[PDB]
DNA sequence: CGGTGCAACAAATTGATAAGCAATGCTTTTTTGGC
DNA sequence: GGCCAAAAAAGCATT
DNA sequence: GCTTATCAATTTGTTGCACC
């Protein structure tokens, strides 16, 4: 499901709300959680999952095509952690 | 951290949805994305990040506190790759 | 709009096993905006 | 909403 | 080829948000 289908299923379903109003949301929601976290804020949705930044730290990468060298400073990378509703109803194992 | 309750009031505030409309776009667009998860269907939201299932085998596993071996059950999770366009804009963040 | 209670949530802990990634050009998919 | 070509993003190689 | 993440069971302290 791309951003795009998410939009037109949503906007399907509940027929009280204009497909155009519903692209719009999804797009704004979506680059509020983005900036939320290039902010440096957390996110936190119960029943689906949180979202925070993980550091790491600086050092000698290479061009894995090359083999050479490459010096990467420090940076923070985003990481996501299903909630409790969220695991349950995606593990189809027991 | 950023909630439902503030996802809602920007909604509000920047489309002029109604507070009970903003509300519920915001729960459904959450319970969307949860139920393509548990019907087995990958998400990709372009400018932000996939989210994947992996199913994974058992493996060894034990009590933390104390050291009693128990293995780590077979089972299906949901993982995030975020995209490089998001990666960028979060690579030299700082923790508030 | 606001107060409250609590299931869901963060952090810690150990160690075998699994997942992810540095650079970058070419290919493929998805989005975008006019009709 | 569909079409279509151009752009943006992602996917691939290997990441 | 090396670094970071996954996870087990359990406790302590915290918080999103449904319900009144």
């Amino acid at each position: 499901m791309t951003k795009s289908e998410l939009i037109e299923r949503l906007a399907t379903q509940q027929s009280h709300i204009p497909a155009k109003t519903v692209e719009d949301a999804v797009k704004e929601m979506l680059e509020h959680m983005a900036s939320t976290l290039a902010q440096g804020e957390r996110i936190a949705i119960r029943g689906f999952g949180s979202f925070s930044l993980h550091y790491r730290a600086p050092r000698t990468g290479r061009n894995p095509k090359t083999g050479d060298k490459v010096e990467l400073e420090g940076k923070y990378v985003p990481h996501f952690k299903p909630g409790k509703e969220l695991r349950d109803r995606a593990n189809i194992y027991g | 951290a950023l909630t439902k309750a503030e996802m809602s009031e920007y909604l509000f505030d920047k489309l002029g949805l109604s507070k009970r409309d903003a509300k519920e776009l915001v729960e459904l667009f959450f319970e969307e994305i949860r139920r393509a998860l548990e019907n087995g269907e990958q998400v990709k939201l372009s400018g932000f990040g996939n989210f994947d299932l992996r199913d994974k085998n058992q493996r060894p596993g034990r009590n933390p506190k104390t050291g009693e071996d128990i293995p780590i059950t077979a089972r299906r999770v949901v993982t995030f790759r975020p995209g490089q366009k998001l990666k960028s804009r979060v690579e030299n963040a700082s923790p508030k």
